[PDB]
Order: C-alpha cells, then structure tokens, then sequence
RNA sequence: GGCCCCAUGGUGUAAUGGUUAGCACUCUGGACUUUGAAUCCAGCGAUCCGAGUUCAAAUCUCGGUGGGACCUCCA
C-alpha cells in the first residue's frame, strides 16, 4: 500500500537529515526527496508539512531553520491571528431604513450564517463557522496551524473583524476581550482588569490589538473604552473625500465627522488606517487621480495607512439592482490596472498599504475585478512606465529580502516632519539610503491643545509607535543573520526623548503599548500611570 | 582535407553570423580543431 | 541456456543524425496583516550504465543490468 510506502521515504529523509547534522555537511533537500522516492516506487513526493511532522523533539529544535514554509508569514516580525465576531446587525439601520447599498451579506440575507460584508467561503470565514464563534477555540486552532507550518509565535496581534464591534452589549465585549487575553496567558479570570494583568505578567506577549469602527462610534467614551482594552490600532472606512458620495450611498455619516473623529483618536495616541474604494458611482476616472492627490496633500486627511478596495457589484445589493438596469459600467481591466498604477506612485514614505484588493471569490462576483495578484500587475505596469512605488510595507528588509536579494550595508537615520489633523507629526527612521531599505521607525506626536485624557494634560508628548523589521527573534534570545535584537529600538527612543525636552518643550513623555511592551519600558525606565507607560523629562 | 573541410565550416558558420549581425557557438570549437590539426602537423 | 523486443523529470507519456528535449499528475514560492489545502501568475526537475562508427548520436553497431514473449535445463 502506498501509506507505508510513504512512512517509510519520510522516515528515511530524516534519516539521512539528521545524518548530514551529525557528522556537519549541507545537503540539497529536493534531490534527497526525489531520490529516495525513487526508491521506493512512489507516484508522488513528499510534502514539508508531513516532514516537519515526523521529526524527533530533539532535531525538532534544531533543524526547523532549513525546513521552514511560507517564510513570508513571518517576515514582518509579528504574528497575526484574525478572529471574528458574533453576527449582528449594523447600527445605522434603523434611523435610516437601510444599510450602505454595496454591503454584501449579513444577518438578512441568503449567504446562510456569515457575518456583515463577508460571505462565509472566505478561509477567516470557515475557521470561525465550525468554532460556532468563539474566541478561545479560534485562537487555539490558529496557534497550532502557525506552529505546524514551523514558525516562532513569541509575539502575537490580535485583529478582530465582523461589523461593527463597538455597538455590542458591554456584556459581550467583555467576554469576548477576557477570553483572547485568556488565551493567550492560561489564566481563567472574571473581568478585563484580571485578564490584562495576568497577561502583562505572562510569557506569550501580546503586543496588540485591531479593531474597526465607524466614525459615529469613535467618541470620548469609545476611546477610553477601547483603552482600557488594550486595542492599538483603529481601522475606519472613509472610502471618498466627497460630500455627495456619502450621501448617494447611504453611508449614514459625513466627511467632516470622519475628519473630527481622526483627530481625536490621533491626540488620544492610537493608529489611523483608512479603507478607499475606487470606481464608486458617479465617480470617474478624472476624479479618482484628484481624490487621492487631495488625500495625500491635505493636512486634514493624512493617515497612517491604507487599504485599496475596488468597487465589486454582488448579487443580493442594491448596486446591483443599478448594474442590471443598464444604469452602471465598470472600468476596463487595462483602465484599472493604469489607475492603481498612478494611484501607488502617490503614497508618501510614511504610510503603509496592508492589502490592494477583497478577497470574494471569483464565481461570486458579477462584474468588477477578475484576476487575483493585481498588485504585482500594477508594478510591472510602473517599472514600465518609469515610476517607482516608496510605501513602507515594500521597503523593508524582510520584502525586499524574499522579493529581490538584497541586504542593508550603509545603514543612516533619517527624519521626517509635517502637519496632520492639526498636530505637529514627526517620523524617525534607520534606513539605508542608497538600496532604499528600510529597518526601523518611530512615531511621535505633539499634544494638541483639544486632549481630554488626563493622563496626557499639561504638556505631554506621546509616542505612537515603534517598530523594528526582519524575521522574528524569539525574547531574550539572538540571531546574529536577523535584525531585530541589535540595539536599534532604544536608539530610537533616546532621540525621540531628546526631541520632546528640547524642541517640543514638553516636561513629560507617556508611550501606549502592549504588555511585553510594558515590560519592555520599564527595563528601559518608565513607569505606569492609567493605560499608559510614562517617565518624566524634567 | 580535414584542414580545409573545417575551415570552410568555419567561414560558413562566420559568416552566417555575421549576415545575422548586419540583419540584426560551433565557431569555437572549430576554431580549436583548426589549432589542434595545425598542432598536429607541427 | 539459448532465443525476439522494451528502458527519457518522482509518475503517464511527445521528438526526424544540427549548431543545444515539449506536454500532463505531483512539488515549491508570491499576490496575503482575511489562506499549508482554493484562484491567478511564475519556478525547480530527465535522454540507465560501457565501448564506439559518422564532422557530428537520446537516435545507428556491439556489449552488461533489469523487464516482457518460447521451451527451458534443472532438481
Ligand atoms: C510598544 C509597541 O507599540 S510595540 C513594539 C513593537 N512590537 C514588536 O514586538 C514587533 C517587533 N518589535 C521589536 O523589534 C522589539 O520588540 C522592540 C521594538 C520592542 C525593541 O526592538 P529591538 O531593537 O529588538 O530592542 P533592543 O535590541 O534595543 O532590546 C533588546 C532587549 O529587549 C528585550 N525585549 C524585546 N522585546 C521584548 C518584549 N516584548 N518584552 C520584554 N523584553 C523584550 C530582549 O529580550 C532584549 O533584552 P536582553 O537582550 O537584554 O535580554
Ligand atoms: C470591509 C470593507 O470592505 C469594503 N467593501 C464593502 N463592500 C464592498 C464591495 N461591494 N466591493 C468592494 N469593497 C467593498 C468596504 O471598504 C468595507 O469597509
Ligand atoms: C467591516 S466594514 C468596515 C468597518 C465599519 N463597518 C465601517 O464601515 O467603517
Ligand atoms: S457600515 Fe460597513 S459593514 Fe456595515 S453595511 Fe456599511 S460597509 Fe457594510
Ligand atoms: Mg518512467
Ligand atoms: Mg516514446
Ligand atoms: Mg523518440
Ligand atoms: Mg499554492
């Protein structure tokens, strides 16, 4: 039978593996496998995942580094594990009638049990589905997937998707935070409080949290709220810069609400990520170029990051009532392909693009995109045409490491400063310039004079985010081929501690973070008041 | 007979090379059969 | 023991002495901070082993090694 045919290659080229480890020779891995296939009289070869599977504890530890899949999974230096949440309805549907006219799926509707703008088919979707929702299972499982492929999971980001989150019952909310902090410590608490310092005392770090909202739903109370849980980062769906899209579509909100709320969640000391669709309705393709070239210009928009989602009409919607009526038209593929190509050559060095289209699947959709690696598309269409893209996810040494083979060698800082949302932003850097790699960043703003939070009254500057790239490097260990555990972060933090006494003026520093982040500060110095990590300048 | 076969081969293919480079690797190794039958008769 | 034929990627198979071997199943990587397994698009991977004849051999002469057809012998 070809089972123990199979055992037995497996068996034999960890055989010979560890072999090569003892007496200290290199081997090539795919010849090994087709050979001892040979042998054997096979039809097919072995896969990674059963070799990773069958090797002794021991040679386990030792040589995962030559038998490691999709590299890519953690080449950002963190670990991501997606959760969603219970099926809801979303808050705007009642003093309006109806939902945003594009949305796909939701409680009411005919995909069976899936949650608003997602379908069920999607791989989050499935996870969640056959775990009936719950945080515990899902965490475990994605865990376990991540340690089967062979990767280290020292550090962790947590990023909780589904409607609107903020609108749930507190009961639920509760539940729901507790039990991912559970997780991931091992403890069995009561409430948040007990959780989050169980986790700040574990050893599996957990370096943040993501969530979406709405701009209604990101006031005072949301933000103090969302604080106390430890979330980081915010996502909020901004789509168009146009005041009669908002309103022709439903969205329930306006611009200058979104404006308003970015302002508030950037003195408050989060993140800003802004989800845009292009070829909305009554929208051209003379009115996208400027769209997004008043996004990048305009102090009042500037974000942290982006997401490129082009318009995609499914059954089920009313844009597709509109569709079927002969009433609207979608771009042409080499249209498109032009106009992502135009709109990536515009992203300042500072900002990030995490994802450049959805993820239906293809049988679903009725008209819009039909391929599925539109980003490499649209950079072969900019190397043609002589444009260069200078984003942060395309800049680092982990993408520029797997993508081309190139290695920092003149290593220098760089510091960048402008004006956003009515503060004074500045961004430091260590990044080589003549290769254009980037290794390392930080984030620093200065209090504007509308902050509520009392920690942050009277003259304090706070740091956003700090960040060092590469493959991960497990806590208190260090790899001399990596570039994590080399100094460079506190580098960084003794300059942004000069530019905040010096410049600024300030006479007090506070810093949001994790909990192995906590940890982190106050080996460096800083103590805790409130939700947040502070030290004194004077 | 081998010196002249082998270098007529070599003008030929020379030449097709050429004629593709004003319209536009067996040159070698006769080449180093001409130099090996010229050794030779040495 | 002589007696006719068969042998190319891990597997099923294509190709005429030229001046450098094409497809399918399997495998690996990226789009991807929504994904080992799905989609799109790229990639790795072969003429058993010796002599040779012809300017030149995967290709034709003769070999060993396995296999297939005939009776074996043999005990
Ligand atoms: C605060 C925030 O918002 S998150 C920070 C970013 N999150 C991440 O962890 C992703 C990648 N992060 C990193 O590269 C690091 O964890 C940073 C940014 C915190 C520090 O970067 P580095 O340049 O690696 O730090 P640096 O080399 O100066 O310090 C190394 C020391 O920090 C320790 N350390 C690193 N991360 C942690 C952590 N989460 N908790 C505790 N100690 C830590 C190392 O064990 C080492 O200590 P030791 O060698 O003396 O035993
Ligand atoms: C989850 C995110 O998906 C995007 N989104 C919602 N509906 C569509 C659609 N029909 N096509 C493309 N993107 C869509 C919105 O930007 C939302 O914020
Ligand atoms: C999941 S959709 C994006 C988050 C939120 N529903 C918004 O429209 O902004
Ligand atoms: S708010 Fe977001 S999730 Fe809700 S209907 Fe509108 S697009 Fe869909
Ligand atoms: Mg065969
Ligand atoms: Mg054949
Ligand atoms: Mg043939
Ligand atoms: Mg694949």
């Amino acid at each position: 039978s070809p089972a123990e045919l199979m055992m037995l290659t497996i068996g034999d080229v960890i055989k010979q593996l560890i072999e090569a480890h003892e007496q200290g020779k290199d081997i090539d891995l795919n010849k090994v496998k087709t050979k001892t296939a040979a042998k054997y009289g096979l039809s097919a070869q072995p896969r990674l995942v059963d070799i990773i599977a069958a090797v002794p504890p021991q040679y386990r530890k030792v040589l995962m580094p030559k038998l490691k899949a999709k590299p890519i999974r953690t080449a950002s230096g963190i670990a991501v594990v997606a959760v969603m949440c219970k099926p809801h309805r979303c808050p705007h549907i009642s003093f309006t009638g109806n939902i945003c006219v594009y949305c796909p799926g939701g409680p009411d509707s005919d995909f069976e049990y899936s949650t608003q703008s997602y379908t069920g088919y999607e791989p989050t979707s499935m996870r969640a589905i056959r775990a009936r929702y719950d945080p515990f299972l899902q965490t475990r499982h994605r865990i376990e997937q991540l340690k089967q492929l062979g990767h280290s999971v020292d550090k962790v980001e947590f990023i909780v998707m589904g409607g609107t989150f903020m609108a749930l019952p507190e009961e639920y909310r509760d539940y729901f935070i507790r039990n991912l902090h559970d997780a991931l410590s091992g403890h069995t608490s009561n409430n948040i409080y007990e959780a989050v310092k169980y986790s700040e005392r574990s050893l599996t770090k957990c370096i943040g949290i993501t969530i979406e909202t709405r701009p209604d739903y990101c006031m005072k109370r949301h933000l103090s709220d969302m604080l106390t849980y430890g979330c980081t980062r915010l996502e909020i769906g901004v789509q168009s810069v146009y005041e009669d899209v908002a309103r022709d579509t439903n969205r329930g909100h306006t611009v200058k609400a979104v404006c308003e709320s970015f302002h508030l969640a950037k003195d408050s000391g989060f993140k800003v990520v802004a989800h845009m669709m292009p070829d909305l309705p009554n929208v051209g393709l003379e009115r996208d170029i400027e769209q997004f070239t008043e996004f990048f210009e305009n102090p009042a928009f500037r974000p942290d990051g982006l997401k490129l989602y082009p318009t995609l009409v499914i059954r089920g919607t009313g844009l597709y009532e509109l569709w079927k009526s002969g009433r609207y038209k979608s771009y042409s593929p080499s249209d498109l392909v032009e106009l992502v190509a135009r709109i990536l050559a515009l992203v300042p060095p500072w900002t990030r693009v995490y994802r450049v289209q959805r993820d239906i699947p293809m049988p679903l959709v009725s008209s819009g995109v039909e391929h599925g690696n539109l980003r490499e598309l649209a950079l072969a269409r900019m190397k043609d045409l002589g444009i260069q893209c200078r984003d942060v996810r395309t800049r680092e040494v982990g993408i520029q490491e797997i993508h081309h083979k190139v290695r920092p060698y003149q290593v220098e800082l760089v510091r960048r400063d402008y004006v956003a949302n009515g503060g004074w932003e500045t961004f430091l850097s260590y990044e080589d310039p003549d290769q254009d790699i980037l290794i390392g960043l930080l984030r620093l703003r200065k209090c504007s004079e509308e902050t509520f939070r009392f920690e942050l009254g009277g003259g304090v500057s706070i740091v956003r985010e700090l960040h060092v790239y590469g493959s991960v490097v497990p806590v208190s260990s260090r790899d001399p081929t990596k570039f994590q555990h080399q100094g460079f972060g506190m580098l960084l933090m003794e300059e942004a501690e000069r530019i905040a006494r010096e410049e600024h003026g300030s006479g007090k520093i506070a810093v949001i973070s994790g909990v192995g982040t906590r940890n982190y500060y106050r080996k460096i110095g800083y103590r805790l008041q409130g939700p947040y990590m502070v030290k004194m300048l004077k | 007979a081998t010196f002249s076969r082998h270098k007529k081969r070599l003008l030929v293919v020379r030449e097709l090379k050429e004629q593709a480079q004003q319209a536009g690797l067996e040159d070698l190794a006769l080449l180093e059969a001409l130099s090996e039958v010229v050794q030779n008769t040495e």
